[PDB]
């Protein structure tokens, strides 16, 4: 396991990762 | 007025634990699907509340003292206690406060007020069209030099007489904060004997009183003139400390868990 | 400081004694906020190893 | 924007890749300030105008709630002799929403000027009242060496030179009988290496200084959550939604969307806050009405451009938020502007973040 | 300050005067305790290595 949208009100940025999960699965 | 009923005599004190009982909204401020910790005047978890009653021959009407300010639990089934008499003499001599329910309204007056020694609000003559509205005043016999009144909101009050377990369930916190008088309200029914019923309740606060004097002790106005008797009634005074609870709040702002750090 | 709130230090003190205030809410925000990074430079020598 | 690559970098040739610049940020496009009606004017020229005041140890009171106060009447400015004050002025005040206000009104001396302040003590400090630490307010002085001086000194007045202890900040004593003055006690009636504690001043209009009188006004505040009905000389301002402005709500000034939201709160709550203990959604303090507070719209900015020796073309990438104004496109990471989007698959060049990446060619 | 012991402050100058004595203090001391749980951290993750 929002408390994203909640922390990025106050200048807290959640960066979103380059290697998306379908793409984990391909190289798995 | 000056003098006491026949069945006027004082009971000895009881003892009884409040379960959840002394949990209340700290502020106006709302909050949704967190857990707050504050700190402030409670009562404590499985505390001891003192236990009085009256009947039809044992009337008990001592008077308690106010210092950090009270917790007040009153089961009721035709609601016997319409209020209580706040001040430190509780005479003509300073200033007290009265907190009285008409059924109606709540009506607050800070006056100077000449005390009779049995505080009494007459209802009789039941037989035809009873109303069970106040008739007589033997509260008090003058007042003078008022410095605050004070009316409330419409409210609700069922005072038909009634037989058999208790029924209504009405709990007050008084408080006092750099001499702003707080009050709370909460009404619910229950089914109870003797003691008090398990649950868990929050109580919202009901009026603010910007008054300002000192009270050192408390009397409810009682009935439910010496021939004069009350009902069937049970009433509970606690005492608040400063403790620490951890409250959690729902999606509507309604405390559903309290959680005292200072028992276990 | 007096409050941790902006709009009330700025609407409350004089702006000669405001960037008192203000001034003792950057430098404890700044240690908390030099605080998280040296916390998570710590904890990204770990996830690296 | 390019050029902010190049201040970012610090130099005038940008390598090829992706680089972070400066943060955008939508700015409040107007003001709403919306309160109620008002109700009265507070007694502001009555303290001052009053005929006597009471003494330091009993001085007389009255409270007005429901700030904003009456504004129109501002004696702040050479009308009296000393003025103190701390914070700002009662002209920037008409700004501020307070719960309480305690105006307090005695006439003390010459040398105790110095002894009426917040957190200070001295003679009448201590014995008969001090001011809070908390005091926001101002410290209002007069010469009345002209009215209250009489002829062979001024006994209406009175002042506690000793007392058993030393009174708290905000605390009254106005007993007159006689105590304990030194370390011994005399039992009541003054004697045995003991003084009668309660003293009458000596006002003299002819003497200097230290004998003047001078009437102190004192304005206690408090300020907490409950709501104000008045602030300023603007009222309504009528209320303007889904857009970015600066609002004033029940005393909380702040900067943020002003949307509508569907929140129950209890008769007696006011407003709300969120997880950061910050203003979350407030009530109308006019009308009936719940008025959630949301962010206005921030993020970072992304410069996605090859290098200096390849072409100028310059791609613009917004983190996290979708461009509604405005090649514009729209990825996971944000708006995406200035690039133009391929179904093919190719090798990551520049990458972009969330499985897309970004290269430059025909 | 004026002396590190506390009670030398508190008996000497006045409840007001004496915050800003303390404050020096506190703020010398938050610095230093610091210091030393970040400095475990950083040998922890070399033991740990």
């Amino acid at each position: 396991t929002d408390l994203i949208c909640a922390q990025k009100f106050n200048g807290l940025t959640v960066l979103p990762p380059l290697l998306t999960d379908e793409m984990i699965a391909q190289y798995t | 007025q000056c003098v006491n009923f026949t069945t006027r005599t004082q009971l000895p004190p009881a003892y009884t634990n409040s379960f959840t009982r002394g949990v209340y909204y700290p502020d106006k401020v709302f909050r949704s699907s967190v857990l707050h910790s504050t700190q402030d005047l409670f009562l404590p978890f499985f505390s001891n509340v003192t236990w009085f009653h009256a009947i039809h021959k044992r009337f008990a009407n001592p008077v308690l003292p106010f210092n950090d300010g009270v917790y007040f639990a009153s089961t009721e089934k035709s609601n016997i206690i319409r209020g209580w008499i706040f001040g430190t003499t509780l005479d003509s001599k300073t200033q007290s406060l009265l907190i009285v329910n008409n059924a109606t309204n709540v009506v607050i007056k800070v006056c100077e007020f000449q005390f009779c020694n049995d505080p009494f609000l007459g209802v009789y003559y039941h037989k035809n069209n009873k109303s069970w509205m106040e008739s007589e005043f033997r509260v008090y016999s003058s007042a003078n030099n008022c410095t605050f009144e004070y009316v409330s909101q419409p409210f609700l009050m069922d005072l038909e007489g009634k037989q058999g377990n208790f029924k209504n369930l009405r709990e007050f916190v008084f408080k006092n904060i750099d001499g702003y008088f707080k009050i709370y309200s909460k009404h619910t029914p229950i089914n109870l004997v003797r003691g008090l019923p398990q649950g868990f309740s929050a109580l919202e606060p009901l009026v603010d009183l910007p008054i300002g004097i000192n009270i050192t002790r408390f009397q409810t106005l009682h009935i439910s003139s010496s021939g004069w008797t009350a009902g069937a009634a049970a009433y509970y005074v606690g005492y608040l400390q400063p403790r620490t609870f951890l409250l959690k709040y729902n999606e509507n702002g309604t405390i559903t868990d309290a959680v005292d750090c200072a028992l276990d | 400081a007096i409050s941790s709130v902006l709009n009330d230090i700025l609407s409350r003190l004089d702006p000669p004694e405001a960037e008192v205030q203000i001034d003792r809410l950057i430098t404890g925000r700044l240690q908390s906020l030099q605080t998280y990074v040296t916390q998570q430079l710590i904890r990204a020598a770990e996830i690296r190893a | 924007p390019l050029s902010e690559t190049k201040c970012t970098l610090k130099s005038f040739t940008v390598e090829k890749g992706i680089y972070q610049t400066s943060n955008f940020r939508v700015q409040p496009t107007e003001s709403i300030v919306r309160f109620p009606n008002i109700t009265n004017l507070c007694p502001f020229g009555e303290v001052f105008n009053a005929t006597r005041f009471a003494s330091v140890y009993a001085w007389n009171r009255k409270r007005i709630s429901n700030c904003v106060a009456d504004y129109s009447v501002l004696y702040n400015s050479a009308s009296f002799s000393t003025f103190k004050c701390y914070g700002v002025s009662p002209t920037k005040l008409n700004d501020l929403c307070f719960t309480n206000v305690y105006a307090d009104s005695f006439v003390i001396r010459g040398d105790e000027v110095r002894q009426i302040a917040p957190g200070q003590t001295g003679n009448i400090a201590d014995y008969n009242y001090k001011l809070p630490d908390d005091f926001t307010g101002c410290v209002i002085a007069w010469n009345s060496n002209n009215l209250d001086s009489k002829v062979g000194g001024n006994y209406n007045y009175l002042y506690r030179l000793f007392r058993k202890s030393n009174l708290k900040p905000f605390e009254r004593d106005i007993s007159t009988e006689i105590y304990q003055a030194g370390s011994t006690p005399c039992n009541g009636v003054k004697g045995f290496n003991c003084y009668f504690p309660l003293q009458s001043y000596g006002f003299q209009p002819t003497y200097g200084v230290g004998y003047q009188p001078y009437r102190v006004v004192v304005l206690s505040f408090e300020l907490l959550h409950a709501p104000a009905t008045v602030c300023g000389p603007k009222k309504s301002t009528n209320l303007v939604k889904n857009k970015c402005v600066n609002f004033n709500f029940n005393g909380l000034t702040g900067t943020g969307v002003l949307t509508e939201s569907n929140k129950k709160f209890l008769p007696f709550q006011q407003f709300g806050r969120d997880i950061a203990d910050t203003t979350d959604a407030v009530r109308d303090p006019q009308t009936l009405e719940i008025l959630d507070i949301t962010p206005c719209s921030f993020g970072g900015v992304s410069v996605i451009t090859p290098g200096t020796n390849t072409s100028n073309q310059v791609a613009v990438l917004y983190q996290g938020v979708n461009c509604t104004e405005v090649n514009v496109f729209q990825t996971r990471a944000g708006c995406l502007i200035g690039a133009e989007h391929v179904n093919n698959s190719y090798e990551c060049d520049i990458p972009i973040g969330a499985g897309i990446c970004a290269s430059y060619q025909t």
